[PDB]
RNA sequence: CCUUCGAUAGCUCAGUUGGUAGAGCGGAGGACUGUAGAUCCUUAGGUCGCUGGUUCGAAUCCGGCUCGAAGGACCA
């Protein structure tokens, strides 16, 4: 398995690049999610080196997700003509030609096909959805080919079949023919029994020579229950979620709790009692208290910091485990 | 007598510029230094290290506030203001409250002392001179607020404030109990006159006090009479005490300045260069790759450029206001130190010039008050 | 072919119940000059997917198509 490190433009949410350096446990591979890369497509239709030297982080990998984790899915707006991607960019008719345009300015290094199958949030209409896909798909993968320099970019396939699990299992079948560098999980974005017993039916057929994608699942007990079904990557808008309503992060690995109550301006400990994390040694939790009740983004900052490193640590330790 | 902390290395030949060091027991100060305001800079993005790596030595802190949250009993029983923010270096504390509503909105000055209205009855807290040096004392900075009734403010109403706040230095001098270790500034207040300034430098000459400010300048004045105070101030003042000031930071008022003599000086978006204060909201040059300054030593423009960070303005509003921030006060302690190498090896009067051929490029668009500010002081353009 | 829902500032949505559009989030001009009286003021940015009808006036009422989500497979 492996985990994506969430990136708003570039960079984390409310991290700068120092302070983003400062983050330990970063993987080599950053998720630009498409939905925010319009205005960085017009900038970059004519920026001709990649949006890695644009951000000041080449070295790194990218991938161009097209859902941002924190609103992944509604009931239903994906089709296999666009994709309605809620964030910053690309709503307005995101055609295969937008998409082409859009990954020929950015030149991510994995870039996602479209998505569909919006069931998943019974025969006829699941069939009409594989087929549907796998046009997608072929088209797709006809149009990366006519250009050399988009020939160095990777496409991720997709897997939707309606609600019937025959169909789901049908389109696996038939889009696992394409030789495509990985595979989608649409419609489980988080989930419950049914739909995990689906996953499990759907993942039960795809060949292990590609990574496993799904979006709109982060909470850990959904993320344990997916990675025991077998997707390999996930996202990671949990953390951004827990900050920005002003919680912190409390479940060891190794819930989220609202410090704006009095009951936290007495304790002179840390967020975290006595551990190695980082908010064991930047400050104490009443300083976050203290800057909670002001209102002030240094908290949100602290805040921000800790908890992607707490989600980062607790990746690291479940693919450590599950490798060993 | 209260100690000298000033040492006197070099002095502008053309001008009343001065360059020294101040001796605190958590660093050292190089005059002439700017001071960014600590609240602000805290709130805007910037954490203590980001602006530590920046080089700058000295932070300032209002007293009121604190005061006001968590209470002055629990900011002593874990000595806040030093373990607080994290700051390694010197602090300055503000008394606060007195800002310019004055009378306005805020509660008339008893005899006591001053008294503050809070939304919650119970968060008021008394402000009496030596509530104040008791207060600062738990704070713990090196230099020590006194205080003041700062006014933005005519007629004899400055008068009665100039009596009360020489009787309120009184009353912390008498209060203060460790003069050594802690140092206190003075504040000198006559609204738009001079004579009755004089009159305050008079007696707050008389008094032996470590240290001396002006306030009530910024905001109620032109830049002319302003400077024209400041330089009568610091010629009657001596050189074996610093001088504060308050109300600057931009580029030609800091410089002004410090050719007059003085030592001390006190939601972005906007950026400082050479060619001067530009904001980056600006889609003029949203396009462009270049740094926003390729000789500026700070990150921002070093590793990322003007388009990428237009783009990233509010896209994480967070990370845009410490890239901005950071900058600015990379570029004041920059703007600092090209000031104080000028007048180490003896080129400002020269150097000046080029100072506004980097902004203007010729005498004719500087400033009116700034042109008469240096030929008063014996630098031609 | 057939049935139910869905398309609005860079973008999630309120409005969708007829008054030419707002908030969160994007983004515009300017102020950082002793910030907790709340990161502030000014304000750029929407042919509301397309077409057509209704009305003094339509994002809204009404039909369908291009692209559709969801149901029975134009065919299985
Ligand atoms: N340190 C200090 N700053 C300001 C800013 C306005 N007035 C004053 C003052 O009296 N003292």
């Amino acid at each position: 398995p492996g985990c994506l490190l969430y990136t708003r433009t570039g960079s984390a949410p409310h991290l700068t690049h120092q302070t983003l350096r400062n983050i330990h446990g970063v993987p080599g591979i950053a998720q630009l999610t498409l939905s925010s890369l319009a205005e960085h497509h017009e900038v970059l239709a004519e920026y001709k080196k990649g949006v890695g030297s644009f951000i000041g982080m080449p070295e790194s990998l990218f991938y161009c997700s097209l859902h941002d984790p924190v609103t992944p899915g509604p009931a239903g707006y994906v089709t296999s003509k666009s994709v309605s991607v809620w964030g910053f960019g690309g709503r307005v008719e995101m055609t295969v030609s937008k998409f082409m345009a859009i990954q020929e300015a950015l030149q991510p290094d994995w870039f996602q096909c479209l998505s569909d199958g919006e069931a998943s949030c019974s025969i006829k209409r699941a069939r009409k959805s594989v087929d549907r896909s796998l046009l997608f798909l072929d088209s797709c993968l006809r149009l990366q080919e006519e250009s050399e320099v988009l020939q160095k970019s990777v496409i991720i396939g997709v897997i939707e079949g309606g609600d019937v699990m025959e169909e789901r299992l049908r389109s696996a079948r038939e889009t696992a023919k394409r030789p495509v560098g990985g595979f989608l999980l649409d419609g489980f974005q988080g989930v419950t029994e049914t739909r995990l017993h689906l996953l499990s039916s759907v993942t039960a057929e795809l060949p292990e020579d590609k990574p496993r994608l799904i979006c709109g699942v982060s909470r850990p007990d959904e993320v344990l229950e997916c990675i025991e079904r077998g997707v390999d990557l996930f996202e990671s808008f949990f953390p951004y979620q827990v900050t920005e309503r002003g919680c912190a992060l409390t479940f060891t690995f190794d819930f989220e709790i609202n410090l704006k109550e009095k009951k936290y301006q007495e304790d002179f400990d840390p967020l975290v009692r006595g551990c190695s994390c980082y908010c064991c040694k930047n400050h104490t939790r009443a300083y976050i208290h203290h800057l909670l009740m002001t209102n002030e983004l240094l908290a949100g900052v602290l805040l921000m910091m800790h908890n992607f490193e707490h989600y980062f640590g607790f990746f690291c330790s479940i693919r450590e485990a599950l490798k060993n | 007598s209260a100690p000298r902390i000033m040492r006197l290395v070099a002095e502008c030949s053309r001008s009343g510029a001065r360059a020294g060091e101040l001796r605190l027991p958590h660093g050292t100060v190089a005059t002439p230094v700017f001071m960014p305001v600590g609240t602000q800079a805290t709130m805007k993005g910037i954490t203590t290290e980001q602006l530590d790596s920046l080089g700058c030595r000295i932070c300032l802190g209002n007293t009121y506030h604190l005061g006001l949250r968590p209470g002055p009993e629990l900011i002593r029983k874990a000595q806040g203001l030093h373990g607080f923010m994290n700051w390694p270096h010197n602090l300055l504390t503000d008394s606060g409250g007195f800002q310019m509503v004055s009378l306005f909105s805020l509660s008339e000055v008893t005899e006591e002392g001053v008294h503050f209205r809070s939304p919650y009855d119970g968060e008021e807290t008394l402000l009496s001179p030596e509530r104040s040096v008791e207060i600062q004392n738990a704070l713990g900075s090196d230099i020590i607020m006194q205080l003041d009734h700062v006014v933005s403010v005519t007629g004899p109403l400055v008068e009665e404030a100039m009596h009360r706040s020489v009787r309120w230095l009184d009353r912390c001098i008498a209060a203060h109990k460790h003069p050594d270790k802690q140092n206190l500034f003075a504040i000198i207040q006559g609204g738009l006159n001079a004579d009755l300034r004089t009159t305050c430098l008079k007696e707050m000459t008389k008094r032996d006090v470590p240290g001396f400010a002006i306030g009530g300048l910024s905001g109620g004045e032109s830049k002319a009479q302003f400077w024209k105070m400041v330089a009568l101030s610091t010629s009657m003042l001596p050189k074996d005490k610093p001088r504060y000031l308050m109300g600057v930071g931009y580029a030609t008022d800091l410089v002004v300045c410090v050719a007059l003599g003085c030592d001390m000086f006190d939601r972005f978006g906007s950026a400082l260069v050479p060619t001067g204060n530009l904001q980056l909201k600006k889609k003029q040059y949203a396009k462009d790759f270049s740094p926003i300054n390729p000789e500026c030593p700070c990150p921002t423009c070093q590793t990322h450029s003007r388009a990428f960070l237009h783009a990233l303005l509010h896209s994480d509003n967070t990370t845009a206001l410490h890239h901005l921030t950071v900058h600015n006060i990379a570029y004041q302690l920059q703007l600092l130190s090209a000031v104080r190498s000028s007048i180490l090896e003896q080129r400002f009067p020269d150097f000046v010039r080029n100072f506004m051929r980097t902004m203007y490029g010729d005498h004719s668009l500087c400033p009116a008050w700034a042109v008469e500010a240096l030929a008063s002081v014996g630098i031609m353009l």
